[PDB]
């Protein structure tokens, strides 16, 4: 059996058990992903790898996350690109920006990418988002269109707190994002 | 308290390496917004292995 | 609040989240850290860094930890020279190997070490061990002579189950091995 | 079987605030193999 657990309530300025990518840093007690600035990415990995799944076995770990993140746009109407909690390769480097969210670099299947994301998508890319136009909370795996989405309102600087949950019985990815009123 | 969800079967074991790494990621592009993460948990357990 | 946590019940072929250093590897579900060959040193670290004080509020984490080990000699009479579990900075590589145990450097102390460990000594040293000359559970910070000895028999061949914890409210770090 | 040894070790003296914790063993004149079979960890800083 094997567990990997941690829990950050309140970012130092010297978090060395994370590994910074793009414009990732910690301010302030938050992990600050990206100012409000044009064109700009940030990643933030756990630096520990952790044991998904055995090909000895064939077992697959269960899982769960929960984490509180933050929005802050200059208004509600022009706000991008938006948010991700990703599972990648161990050496897992930033891929295209703007509404490809550092994480994917198509909008066909890419096998090669190996990464399953939970976007909180805050704007709507012609080419791949849902047609109504609504912001949302997508599953992708392996490309920018989500194989699911759930259309979300933005509270623009509120705290929403969030929970993601792998179940390796039923393969069932749960995500709840609750907004506390 | 108003609530979204969304659940999906995603075999992993089809899409990512026995070995990962976790994490977040933020862009933005022509639009912008500040995106910042205050609390973080997380726990898996893999059912006897490594192998 | 940090907190850190993690359990490896057996250790595969490929432990991505541990960092070997000198021979260790892993082998049949094992974590081996020696051969019983000569002059070898082997280490195994915790790939994370974890935060265990903190200079803003001067305070310092509670921690708990068991493993169990196996020591297994040509005869119960040819031994060395044991084990360690350490504390040491992020960036820390093997020190001297032999009676050193692949953390330290000198019987004298070093505050450039910055290392705790809890040593299983299997050999005696005459320069710094206890002069009973028995094996002995030893507790070390930034020197091989230990601070405190208990002495320990050792069983050839047998698992040893261990318990190390830390009460940041006393300060007190206890160890216990049971042959169970 | 059981040993226990207790002491007061004031670990904010020693040690830099972060970390990397695991195992050495070692060999010279004469020698031993030394296994770990599992390991369990776990840290709470306030
Ligand atoms: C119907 C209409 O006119 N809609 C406009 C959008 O055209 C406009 O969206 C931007 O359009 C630019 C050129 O048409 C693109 O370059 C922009 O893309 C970049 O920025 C977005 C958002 O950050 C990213 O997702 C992309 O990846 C690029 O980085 C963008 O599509 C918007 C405001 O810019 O107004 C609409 O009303
Ligand atoms: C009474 C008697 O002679 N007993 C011998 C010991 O003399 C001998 O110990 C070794 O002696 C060597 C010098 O004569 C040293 O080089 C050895 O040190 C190395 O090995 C020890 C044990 O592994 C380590 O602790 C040291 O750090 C060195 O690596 C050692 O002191 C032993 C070995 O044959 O047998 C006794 O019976
Ligand atoms: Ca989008
Ligand atoms: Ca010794
Ligand atoms: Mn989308
Ligand atoms: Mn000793």
């Amino acid at each position: 059996t094997e567990t990997t657990s941690f829990s950050i309530t309140k970012f130092g300025p010297d978090q060395q058990n994370l590994i910074f990518q793009g414009d990732g840093y910690t301010t302030k007690e938050r992990l600050t992903l990206t100012k409000a600035v044009r064109n700009t990415v940030g990643r933030a990995l756990y630096s520990s790898p952790i044991h998904i799944w055995d090909s000895k076995t064939g077992n697959v770990a269960n899982f769960v996350t929960s984490f509180t993140f933050v929005i802050d746009a200059p208004n509600s109407y022009n706000v991008a690109d938006g948010f991700t909690f990703f599972i990648a390769p161990v050496d897992t480097k930033p891929q295209t920006g703007g509404g490809y969210l550092g994480v994917f670099n198509s909008k066909d299947y890419d096998k090669t990418s190996q990464t399953v994301a939970v976007e909180f998508d805050t704007f709507y890319n012609t080419a791949w988002d849902p047609s109504n136009g609504d912001r949302h909370i997508g599953i992708d795996v392996n490309s920018i269109k989500s194989i699911n989405t759930k259309s979300w309102a933005l509270q623009n600087g509120k705290e929403a707190n969030v929970v993601i949950a792998f179940n390796a019985a039923t393969n069932v990815l749960t995500v709840s994002l609750t907004y506390p009123n | 308290e108003t609530s979204y969800t969304l659940n999906e079967v995603v075999p992993l074991k089809e899409f990512v390496p026995e070995w990962v790494r976790i994490g977040f990621s933020a862009t933005t592009g022509a639009e912008f917004a500040a995106h910042e993460v205050l609390s973080w948990y997380f726990h898996s357990e893999l059912a006897g292995t490594s192998s």
